[PDB]
Order: structure tokens, then C-alpha cells, then sequence
């Protein structure tokens, strides 16, 4: 969040094994979803 | 005033009392002022007058004033109107009669006013810099 | 177009106060000179007092049976001219009207006499 | 808590004028609404004139017994009101009172009824 | 604005507007609060009292008053410049 705008990058692909412990080794770019013009101070993040 | 240059300087001829002269500024009416002379929102030029009171005086109306003019003038227009004020419901036609004045009246020029609003002529110029190129311009000298 | 109501007189006596109110209606007083006169019975209508839409005192004239007694005072706000009444003598007494036109400035012999209203009646006696 | 006074009242002929006056005291008029009532004995009393702290015509209300005929004007320096009669006809002959209250602003039939003058008497007879 | 005399006049007192608050308005505020105005000492609970009414006036529908107090639909749309990111800009066309 800057200067009045919300902007939200995302991407999804699959995974080879389930090794919750690392993060697999791979180049992964995240691509613009949803721009806001909203401009709310923002501080703290929860989650659900 | 020498030193510039002006450009397209006109002039005009009025006759008036002298007591009003200070009148003449824009934004405020004297009596004249209101009658026959007006005088723009900002005037670029001088005001000069000399005393024409001793050698204009000779009961002399050939410059009389425009004593009931029907409206307010409008910026830079003459006097040319020479018929009757309106006042009533029916036309004036027919000389003086009830309900209207002719303009036509003593603007006081006898001779025993030698102290009453003796013949004050003043000219008034009106100035152009930098909006034509100039005519008329100041002397050097020197040779 | 326009019309004028005058209010305020009535019966004084000798040396008494009073106001006139000149209601303008349908239309705006402000840009417009506004004049007061009397009219007893008997007599012309008389020119009492001139005020011009600049409301100042070298546009704003009297005449000679009323200096330094009757006072106007104009508010455009509520579109009406005043008629300040002070000394009140019996020769005051007449039917007052006040007068406007398209003209803006009064003068020492000019005063608006386009649109009339009624008139007030305003007689100084016991 | 204010405290008004009615005066000017008296012994007047038919056709003829009167201007009460409704002088407050220990207390400003100036954003309140003002009205007029009058009471001859033997009926209830009567709204006559309402004026509201921005003394505006629209504001400005009167009944219609004295519709063209009776006047008001308030002057918040000295904190009075008038009702200024103009052709006053024996039926108005009653004992005026003027009163206010916290209010501004009058309506058709909205008149400030709190705090009550002594009243005073208007006689219209010969 | 513009007229909606005609359609939305039959009157309908619906749409009554108040008379008796307790001072003026100030900037951003909402006069919702539907309380007797209190123009003296003694409280004004338990409905109508002397110099204590009720805000609620006729604001005059009838058809008697037409030309004039009838309804007019009169709106003001508030507009910002140049504060956020501009979400409402105005056709372009050409292709």
C-alpha cells in the first residue's frame, strides 16, 4: 500500500513432494491482480 | 510624461463649472460628470486645466448642458441626444406641457458671478504606451 | 414594473420622529436611484429627497425645506429605502410617495419619477 | 427570565395610528423570536404579529385580521420590537401583549408564547 | 436540480422537514435525532407542553399551493480532483 493504491500480486503452480519444512528452490513471478485506489493508513495484519 | 512615448493620443473639448473638476475621477459623479463629460474605470492620461474664467466670460448658453438625459451613459459614447427626457405615460410631443423639462437651462454665466462657477474649461488627455508604435515623442537636444 | 409601498406616517406632533419605509417589490432597488416626495393637498408633488444606488451623500441630495432634518438610509438586502424623520414640523405635513427609475444617480434638480408607489400619509399636529 | 414591557397604548379615534413598543430587559432579543399578542376582555387570547431573530419578510408573520395594517421592526441595539398600527379600527381595541421565547423563528401559527409583558391597553373610540 | 412537482406532488407529508432543533448545522452532520425542541425550564418529556412543540410542521404539498412550496428534485454531488486515484472519468469514444 503507497501513495493511495492497493495492489495485489499472486501465482499458483505445483508441487513435486510435501515438504512443509523449506521452501522448494524455484524462480517464481508474481504477477499484478487487483489495484485499489483506496486510502486507508494501514498498520497490522491479522489472518483468518 | 516628455520622456515616454505614447501613441494615439486623443483629446476632447469640454466645458464645465470647476467646482466638480475633482469629480471627474472614476467611480463618483458630479453634476456634469452625470450630465454630459464621463470618464472610463482606470483613464491612462493627465488631467490639465488653466483658469478660463477672466477671458471666456464676455447669459452665454451656446454651451449649455445636458441637464435631463434619460439614462446613464454607457463607457466611450458621445452626447449626441437632442430630444426630451421621459418621464410620463404619453409622448412629450408638443413643447413643454405637464410632467417634462427641457434640458435647455441657465448653467450660470451672468456676469455678476465673478465668484460663482466662472468658466473652469479643462482638458483631458487619454494615452497609449506599447500598444502601437509611437508618433509624437520627447526631444534631446544637444546637437 | 416596479411598485413602490410607502409605510410609517401618521399622526405626530410638532417636533416628533417617524420613519418611512419605501417596499420595492418584484424588482431590485439597488442599482436604481430612489427619490421621496410629498404631495399635500393643495400642492404639487414636491421632490423631498434623492438617494442614488452608490448611496453616497455627493450623490445623495436634499432639498432646501428638508436639510438638516430628513435622512434617508437604503439596505438592499431587504429592497427598501428609508425616510428618516426628525424635527417633524406641521409644513411637513403631506401624503409622502417615493419614486424610482431606471436611472442609478440622483441629482440636485434630478430625482426618478418612473414608477410610483401609493403613498403615505404623514400630518404633524396634536 | 426576561421581562418585557408593553407601552403606547391609549386613547385613539377610528382611522388612526399607534406604535407599541416591547422593551426587554436583563436579557438580548436579538436571536429569539418575538411575537405580539393582543386580549380584549371576554375572548381568549390572539396571535396579532410574529417577527423572528433574522427579521425577514418571509419570517415575518401576521394574522389576518391585521394583514396591511399593522407593521413590526425590531432593533437589536436597544433589544425592542414595535407593532406599528395604521388605520386602526375599533375591533382591534384590546390589551396588547408581546411575548418570546427561546426560539428564532416564527411560523404561520407559531407564535412565542413564554414570557408575557403587563400589556398595554389600545382604545380605538372617540 | 431539476422539477418533480408535478409527479411527486398528489399532500404527502412524508418527507417532513425539521422545524425545532437545538442550534444550527455544522459541516458533515446528520439531523436525524427527532427530539423536541427545549425552549424552557421545566423538561419537555411527556409530549406537548406550553412554549415546548414538537419540531414536525406541514411543509405544504396540497395542491392548492402549485406554482409555489411545491417539490423541486434538487441534488448536489460532491466532487474531488486530484485526492485519490480517479475512479469516474468520462467517455472517450473514436475506436
Amino acid at each position: 500500500n503507497i501513495d493511495g493504491y492497493f495492489k495485489i500480486y499472486s501465482k499458483h503452480t505445483p508441487i513435486i513432494v510435501r515438504e512443509p519444512e523449506d521452501l522448494p528452490q524455484g524462480f517464481s513471478a508474481l504477477e499484478p491482480l487487483v489495484d485499489l485506489p483506496i486510502g486507508i493508513n494501514i498498520t497490522r495484519f491479522q489472518t483468518l | 510624461l516628455n520622456d515616454l512615448c505614447f501613441t494615439n493620443v486623443y483629446a476632447d473639448s469640454f466645458v464645465i463649472r470647476g467646482d466638480e473638476v475633482r469629480q471627474i475621477a472614476p467611480g463618483q459623479t458630479g453634476n456634469i460628470a452625470d450630465y454630459n463629460y464621463k470618464l472610463p474605470d482606470d483613464f491612462t492620461g493627465c488631467v490639465i486645466a488653466w483658469n478660463s474664467n477672466k477671458l471666456d466670460s464676455k447669459g452665454n448658453y451656446n454651451y449649455l448642458y445636458r441637464l435631463f438625459r434619460k439614462s446613464n451613459l454607457k463607457p466611450f459614447e458621445r452626447d449626441i441626444s437632442t430630444e426630451i427626457y421621459q418621464a410620463g405615460n404619453k409622448p412629450c410631443n408638443g413643447v413643454a406641457g405637464f410632467n417634462c423639462y427641457f434640458p435647455l437651462k441657465s448653467y450660470s454665466f451672468r456676469p455678476t458671478y465673478g465668484v460663482g462657477h466662472q468658466p473652469y474649461r479643462v482638458v483631458v488627455l487619454s494615452f497609449e504606451l506599447l500598444h502601437a508604435p509611437a508618433t509624437v515623442c520627447g526631444p534631446k537636444k544637444s546637437t | 414594473q416596479v411598485q413602490l409601498v410607502e409605510s410609517g406616517g401618521g399622526l405626530v406632533q410638532p417636533g416628533g420622529s417617524l420613519t418611512l419605509s419605501c417596499v420595492a417589490s418584484e424588482s431590485s432597488l439597488a442599482p436604481y436611484r430612489v427619490a421621496w416626495f410629498r404631495q399635500a393637498p393643495g400642492k404639487e408633488r414636491e421632490g423631498v429627497s434623492c438617494i442614488s444606488r452608490d448611496a453616497h451623500p455627493t450623490s445623495t441630495y436634499y432639498t432646501a425645506s428638508v436639510k438638516g432634518r430628513f435622512t434617508m438610509s437604503r439596505d438592499n438586502a431587504k429592497n427598501t429605502v428609508y425616510l428618516q424623520m426628525n424635527s417633524l414640523k406641521p409644513s411637513d405635513t403631506a401624503v409622502y410617495y417615493c419614486a424610482t427609475d431606471l436611472g442609478g444617480y440622483c441629482s440636485d434638480s434630478n430625482y426618478p419619477r418612473a414608477w410610483w408607489g401609493q403613498g403615505t400619509q404623514v400630518t404633524v399636529s396634536s
